[PDB]
């Protein structure tokens, strides 16, 4: 749970990375699939993985779209992402551990692209946000 | 695992952008602030009262460098990672009882400090190799069965 | 998050354990301290971690007090356990990886003591309860 | 790892009393009910619609058994546990994809099944020994370095 300060930190940082949103998402999903090769099994029905491959690049933009939507509803994530949880946790039965790995990836891209801005304090607020989002997605597991 | 030969080139490339005197201090500074329960394991270090205290605390900096120096040792002993860290394993996992998940935390914070410094130079396959090197060390640091 | 059928399964399973409260906590606690020795650091002010130990038995009962309370507060465990979170997550700085080590041992004591009645169904609901209980206690880390 | 004589005595006792068909069935059934994302890897095992269906599903209960015999290959070979499970480790992580943490989830469930069957005879001392056994088994079944 984020304090009100921490939510402001997250609304303010996500706004500052809007113009590089797509590139963060594509880098993140690309790194997820290169760095943690077990994640490709979830995407085996596509005809590609890893950067350059546009399917990974446009699925990364979709993920970030979901991420930017979670920011907008940062005061009730459990109730507001119920459809996405149904899909990830119930339909696809994505293993819960894959969320901490995707989050880490997104964190290194954010730091990679906004190094002066991504201070320990921003890191904490965002880390906490991503975990809370993972847990909103976890609502329909069982 | 069996190293590919660009896996090694990519690892030494990363390690060649790490000044341990600057990076060591910041990787640990950052783990103590982001994952603050990790502070308990370092009772000796004194004031960890806040971020200002974490970053100004000479014992944190100095240890950051020991820890990061330790991490860098497998680069020179890469097909013997396990025996290289077998004593450290016993120290962290048998004596001090550091939960193994904290090893992942420090290392995740390190990678994040590295990505800030290297920029896009740090590619996706560079990072994969890097993470293969971290997962091997961490795996070596855990309780050995 | 806990569904109605979950809450109900927990409430009516806790009824069995009213009498046994002293016994269950102490046993679970004895088992966490023996099987998972990383946990001992937090109790180094006790002279004995055996079962039978005077502090293990006093603290076992206390743990189940907190567990009843939590059965009370099943609708808002995040709101409800703020004092206990402050204690564990901030003052004591208990590594959150430990919570499941206690939780596991409670499920072992509930299975020995209530075999055939402690079904997979009841296990779903009790595990969900204890997992949320740990999230609840985790509120005051950062 | 150094097994003591009492530990060996305790581990072989646990097994001796167990109906592998009934422990298998109950353990895997409980894993899939308690941790339903693990059903991803068992789509070809009939209907997994709810607790009751799963608990009544014969090919689940047959695969259960095959796990409990898998565990025997470590009861029978307690000092060569890494190498005994190397063919399996390959199979699980690569041809099936299962993450390290699911092996713990099923071990937690086997422990609960055995705690229930053994009743009072599942002592603290017995649990410590069982757990060490499982830790080793679980460490051997995951990815190696
Ligand atoms: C913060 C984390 C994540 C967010 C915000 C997110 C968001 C999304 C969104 C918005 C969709 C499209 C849903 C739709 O069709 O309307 C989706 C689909 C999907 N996500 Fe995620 N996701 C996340 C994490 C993950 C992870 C960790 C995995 C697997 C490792 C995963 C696997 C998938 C898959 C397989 C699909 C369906 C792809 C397809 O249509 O073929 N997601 N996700
Ligand atoms: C990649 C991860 C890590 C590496 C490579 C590492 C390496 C080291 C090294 C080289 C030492 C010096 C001890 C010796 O000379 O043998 C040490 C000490 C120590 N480490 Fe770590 N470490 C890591 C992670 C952790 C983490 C995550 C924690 C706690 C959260 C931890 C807690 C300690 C403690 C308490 C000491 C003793 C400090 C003292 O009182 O002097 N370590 N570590
Ligand atoms: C379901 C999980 C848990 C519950 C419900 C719980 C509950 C409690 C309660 C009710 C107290 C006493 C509160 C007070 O004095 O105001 C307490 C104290 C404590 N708990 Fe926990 N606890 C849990 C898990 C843990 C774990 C996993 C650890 C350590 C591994 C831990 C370590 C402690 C310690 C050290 C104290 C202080 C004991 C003392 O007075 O010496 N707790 N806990
Ligand atoms: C103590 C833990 C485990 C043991 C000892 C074990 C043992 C085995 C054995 C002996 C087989 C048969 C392979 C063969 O015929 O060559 C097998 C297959 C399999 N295991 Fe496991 N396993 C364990 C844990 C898991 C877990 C946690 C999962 C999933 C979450 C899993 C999923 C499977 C699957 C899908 C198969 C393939 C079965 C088939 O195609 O019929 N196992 N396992």
């Amino acid at each position: 749970s984020l304090s009100s300060k921490q939510k402001a930190t997250v609304k303010d940082f996500f706004s500052k990375m809007s113009t590089r949103s797509d590139d963060i998402g594509a880098e993140a999903l690309s790194r997820l699939v290169a760095v943690y090769p077990q994640t490709k099994s979830y995407f085996s029905h596509w005809k590609d993985a890893s950067p350059g491959s546009a399917p990974v690049r446009k699925h990364g933009i979709t993920i970030m779209g979901g991420v930017y939507d979670a920011v907008g509803k940062i005061d009730d994530l459990k109730g507001g992402l119920l459809s996405l949880s149904e899909l990830h946790a119930f339909m696809l039965r994505v293993d819960p551990v894959n969320f901490k790995l995707l989050a880490h990836c997104m964190l290194v891209c954010m730091s990679m692209i906004f190094p002066e801005e991504f201070t320990p304090q921003v890191h904490v607020a965002v880390d906490k946000f991503l975990a809370q989002l993972a847990l909103a997605l976890a609502e329909k597991y069982r | 695992v069996e190293w590919t030969d660009s896996e090694r080139a990519i690892i030494t490339s990363i390690f060649s952008n790490l000044d341990y005197e600057e990076i060591g201090r910041k990787s640990l500074c950052r783990c103590l602030i982001v994952y603050p329960w990790t502070q308990r394991y370092f009772g000796a270090f004194g004031n960890l009262y806040n971020a200002e205290t974490i970053l100004a605390n000479p014992l944190i900096a100095a240890h950051g460098t020991k820890i990061l120096h330790g991490l860098d040792r497998a680069l020179k002993n890469m097909d013997d990672i396990k025996n290289t860290y077998a004593e450290l394993s016993l120290l962290h996992s048998d004596k001090l009882h550091v939960d193994p998940d904290n090893f992942r935390l420090l290392a995740d914070c390190l990678t994040v400090v590295i990505a800030a410094k290297m920029g896009s130079a740090f590619t996706v396959d560079t990072q994969v190799a890097w993470q293969k090197f971290l997962s091997v060390v961490v795996s070596a640091l855990g309780r050995q069965y």
